[PDB]
RNA sequence: UCAGACACCAGAAAAGGUGUUAGUUCAUCUAGACAGCAGGACGGUGGCCAUGGAAGUCGGAAUCCGCUAAGGAGUGUGUAA
RNA sequence: CCAAGCGUUCAUAGCGACGUUGCUUUUUGAUUCUUCGAUGUCGGCUCUUCCUAUCAUACCGAAGCAGAAUUCGGUAAGCGUUGGAUUGUUCACCCACUAAUAGGGAACGUGAGCUGGGUUUAGACCGUCGUGAGACAGGUUAGUUUUACCCUACUGAUGAAGU
RNA sequence: AUGCCGCGGAGCUAUCAUCUGCCGGAUAACGGCUGAACGCCUCUAAGCCAGAAUCCGUGCCAGAAAGCGACGAUUUUUUGG
């Protein structure tokens, strides 16, 4: 009596640790062969968040050729390398992982990735396979046959370039990206063209693209019902404490129901975000990164002082709108949509007008250095 | 409910129980809100106005003609900051209401002073009458 | 009189519970058994009586903890190993062992496509079922209670049933130049006094 | 689309079913049964009150003759009646 | 189920007596089978789940121009079902909002979960009763709410290897 | 026993802040098609469509610690392999 809906999805349970950290595709879209070769996915790294402001195209709407503000999410994008390809066949019992073909070389920011302790090992990781690349160069060419023959499905090895970022890891992260496109040979044959080549961010997505961002959300600990499910805070008197569940459960059934809120984990756990819009994918090469077409000034994207515990952009990078999962510097996976979107606020073309470059280390008020020195003037330490 | 279009939501700052000013000239000066238009099932959850939204209320201080009964209000003011889509984060030194009738049309004739741009673009009898918006 | 190591049984055809006892029973005397094409099995019943059936075994979860509930498995080959599974004593070690010497499969993957497969007459719809008499096929069944997997088996198995056309006709072949040189044979009057 | 499955026993009723099977009665039946079915359906009479008109085919009260295979003051379609 | 009838006219649009066949009861009662070497007792709060006898939301059917309003009518419990004044309360009525403010079960769900307003018979006052000690289809006021460190369940957290 | 007051980065946090939250299949009620029986009629007799917030999936979370695959390197000139 006196009804409500239940505190929390039943939806994402159990609220244990995710087992993993980089963020996994657990779908790819579909593969529609009338169309070229193309990736499906992209990995890149948190910067941090800040927030713009641009004129609203929405006829209808009462801020229809009207400015808002809106914050953004900054998301680091170097370009990715291909050092591999997978093919899977499709069985009565789901796809089946048939054989893996490698680059003949690979960097060793992706080789430490199979290692504990890569500076006291002796890096022998692909040095056999490696030999045999050289050899005669037929066993590769017979696995990558294998794949056309069979293996309705390809999906390319490719690492990031961690080291081009501020990140102390050295360690690359690795990911099969699906190959989504014409035909599985031609699939195939797209994949072993790209073996030790970059795939960039602008390659793989475009401006005002609707994408899904994965990744795992901050940990936060331990949490009691209030904090992790939302529950009511029981009365001032309460004794024995207040932040908790009265009542667990009834008699019969003589056990607590696994839809009871209980104290745990309340953080650190896979999600995937849907509809991410794309607001700018900025180049590294260029000294106007954050520039706009009503704000000439020649500044790129990262705040005064360097974005908070990142440090600068100085690679290609994503402006997706809103949130995203997972705090400061984890990676995260781009995927692209499995919806089709034809809704005016998914299909209307953003076009910024102004990117806040201020310092997010406090109440910032200067955009770039040369506005902080004309508004102060001098002062004693830059006269001498 | 069909008062000139629709609002962007705002951050509530005059729950049920809140008393406000009466900005208009109808007598009154002590609005005390009883219920919200619009507002839902939650439970424990009070109703809570901003400013735009018509309200139930009472008069507890001014002319004895006006009290004792629920009328309708607008809220036209609040101290409670709210944002608009523009990101500008707004807000009055006080709280204040005018009565109207139920399809929205002002009891009182004058409006004294400030009225927010909101309850302005919704209610036009009320904008007839403000003075400076926002 | 069927006392080898391993029978196959093409279930397409049968009806899933006279299968299920002959099976339980073979199992039960210590023969290893493999059922295949286990998509094609027949139940007696109109198809909405028989998805009803299993919609209402799909409801019984453990109230406090589905993750110990009863395991609805929804494919084919799983519907008749819980058929099967019911007519063993199968919380004994007897029963677990019988259960073990089963192998129940969809389609006829490759270590079997290449081996006889024989019927079970007790259990063949065609003999058992009165004509006219509605039935569904498990297959079916499977796939609008979450089997995924209806069209790669449906796919592979007509590629199996080329191959095996191809096998069967190079066997077609060697069998009549064979038999035109034993029908032409001196022999094959002494042969006849034997009744052979 | 809630089958049923074995005494005690662990549920059941009144009443119903163009469900299905099987059997009974009145009786239309080579004097041409029913459905399919071509037809006819004469005049008194447009029966008395009813009314702007109401001739069966919008109402009140009543149900007859000569002949014929066939005729009753009527089932209607539509008709301004 | 029956059909005398209301329903200008049509016995069953919607109403529908006398009878008759069933379901349920959360009503006290009936009984006394379990518990008297002890199963904590109302309500509220909190929290979950289930049923459908459907208030709202989805799609359908019938009566008459639309417009609506009723039969929520038939499927259907997926998803909702509120803020207050009061009642110790359950119930209930009232002010409002709301798409709507439906009804039930879970040891009359829920006290090593709370709270303790109810009950709470030790202190005390009153009314009626009693010669009195004292009593009560009553009223009133004050009156300690213990323990998990075990098993399981549940929530999260590690984890051996013959393959 | 943080002495008190203003501001106070970072962090945490707010329905006091901002972002994001689909479409496929089978059905119920109920409605049509081809068509009978009961020579006509009629959604039903077999069947074919259409059809709800229903059900089942894709999508999202976990990932069997006794379900599984692909791939890399295999104690190094001591000793083990
Ligand atoms: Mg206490
Ligand atoms: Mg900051
Ligand atoms: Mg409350």
């Amino acid at each position: 009596k006196f009804e409500q809906p239940r505190h929390g999805s039943l939806g994402f349970l159990p609220r244990k640790r995710a087992s993993r950290q980089r963020g996994k595709v657990k779908a790819f879209p579909k593969d529609d062969a009338s169309k070229p070769v193309h990736l499906t996915a992209f990995l890149g790294y948190k910067a941090g968040m800040t927030h713009i402001v641009r004129d609203l195209d929405r006829p209808g709407s009462k801020m229809h050729k009207r400015e808002i503000l809106e914050a953004v999410t900054v998301i680091e994008t170097p370009p990715m390398v291909v050092v591999g390809v997978v093919g899977y066949v499709e069985t009565p019992r789901g796809l089946r992982s048939l054989t893996t073909v490698w680059a003949e070389h690979l960097s060793e920011e992706v080789k430490r990735r199979f290692y504990k302790n890569w500076f006291k090992s002796k890096k022998k990781a692909f040095t056999k396979y490696a030999k045999k690349y050289a050899e005669s160069t037929q066993s590769i060419n017979r696995e990558l046959e294998r794949i056309k023959k069979y293996c309705s499905v390809v999906r390319v090895l490719a690492h990031t370039q961690i080291r081009k970022t501020p990140l102390a890891q050295k360690k690359a992260h690795l990911m099969e990206i699906q190959v989504n496109g014409g035909s599985v040979a031609d699939k195939v044959e797209w994949a072993r063209e790209h073996f030790e080549k970059t795939v960039d961010i602008k390659s793989t997505f475009e401006q005002n693209e609707m994408i899904d961002v994965i990744g795992v959300t901050r940990g936060k600990g331990n949490e009691g019902t209030t904090a992790r499910w939302g529950t009511k805070r029981l009365p001032r008197k309460t004794h024995r404490g207040l932040r908790k569940v009265a009542c667990i459960g009834a008699w019969h059934p003589a056990n607590v129901q696994w839809t009871v809120a209980r104290a745990g984990n309340a953080g650190y756990m896979h999600r995937t975000q849907l509809n991410s819009k794309i607001y700018r994918i900025g180049a590294g090469d260029d000294a106007k990164n954050a520039s706009t077409d009503f704000d000439a000034t020649e500044k790129r994207i990262t705040p005064m002082g360097g974005f908070v515990r990142y440090g600068v952009v100085e690679n290609d990078f994503v402006m997706l709108n809103g949130a995203t999962p997972g705090p400061v510097k984890r990676v995260l996976t781009l995927r692209k949509s499995l919806l089709t979107h034809t809704s005016r606020k998914a299909l209307e073309p953003v076009s910024l007008k102004w990117i806040d470059t201020a310092s997010k280390f406090g109440h910032g008020r200067f955009q770039t250095p040369a506005e902080a020195k004309q508004f102060l003037g001098t002062l004693k330490k830059d006269v001498a | 409910g069909a008062a000139s279009g629709t609002k962007y939501r705002m951050t509530l700052g005059l729950p049920v129980q809140a008393i406000m000013n009466c900005a208009d000239n109808s007598g009154a000066k002590n609005l005390y809100i009883v219920s919200v238009f619009g507002t839902g099932a939650r439970l424990n959850r009070l109703p809570a106005a901003s400013c735009g939204d018509m309200v139930l209320a009472t008069v507890k201080k001014g002319k004895p003609d006006l009290r004792k009964k629920i009328m309708p209000a607008i809220v036209v003011r609040q101290r409670k900051a709210w944002r608009r889509k523009d990101g500008v984060y707004l807000y009055f030194e006080d709280n204040a209401g005018v009565i109207v009738n139920p399809k929205g049309e002002m009891k009182g004739s004058a409006i004294t002073g400030p009225v927010a741009k909101e309850c302005a673009d919704l209610w036009p009898r009320i904008a007839s009458n403000a003075g400076t918006v926002v | 009189s069927e006392f080898q190591k391993v029978v196959v049984i093409d279930a397409k055809g049968h009806l899933l519970g006279r299968l299920a006892s002959v099976v339980a029973k073979q199992l039960l005397g210590g023969q290893k058994v493999v059922v295949v094409r286990c998509e094609e099995l027949n139940i007696s019943g109109h198809f909405f009586r028989n998805k009803l059936k299993y919609l209402a075994y799909l409801r019984k979860a453990c109230r406090y903890n589905p993750s110990r509930g009863a395991f609805h498995f929804r494919a084919p080959s799983r519907i008749f190993q819980k058929a099967v599974r019911g007519m063993l004593p199968h919380k004994t070690a007897r029963g677990q062992a019988a259960l073990e010497h089963l192998q129940a499969v969809e389609g006829i993957p490759p270590p079997f496509d290449k081996q006889k497969r024989v019927v079970v007459p007790a259990a063949l719809r065609v003999l058992r079922l009165k004509p006219g008499r509605k039935y569904c096929t498990v297959g079916r069944l499977s796939s609008e209670v979450g089997w995924k997997y209806s069209d790669i088996v449906s796919k592979l198995e007509e590629r199996r049933k080329v191959k095996s056309a191809a096998f069967y006709q190079a066997k077609l072949a060697k069998q009549k130049k064979i038999a035109s040189a034993k029908a032409a044979s001196s022999v094959n009057g002494k042969l006849a006094e034997f009744g052979y």
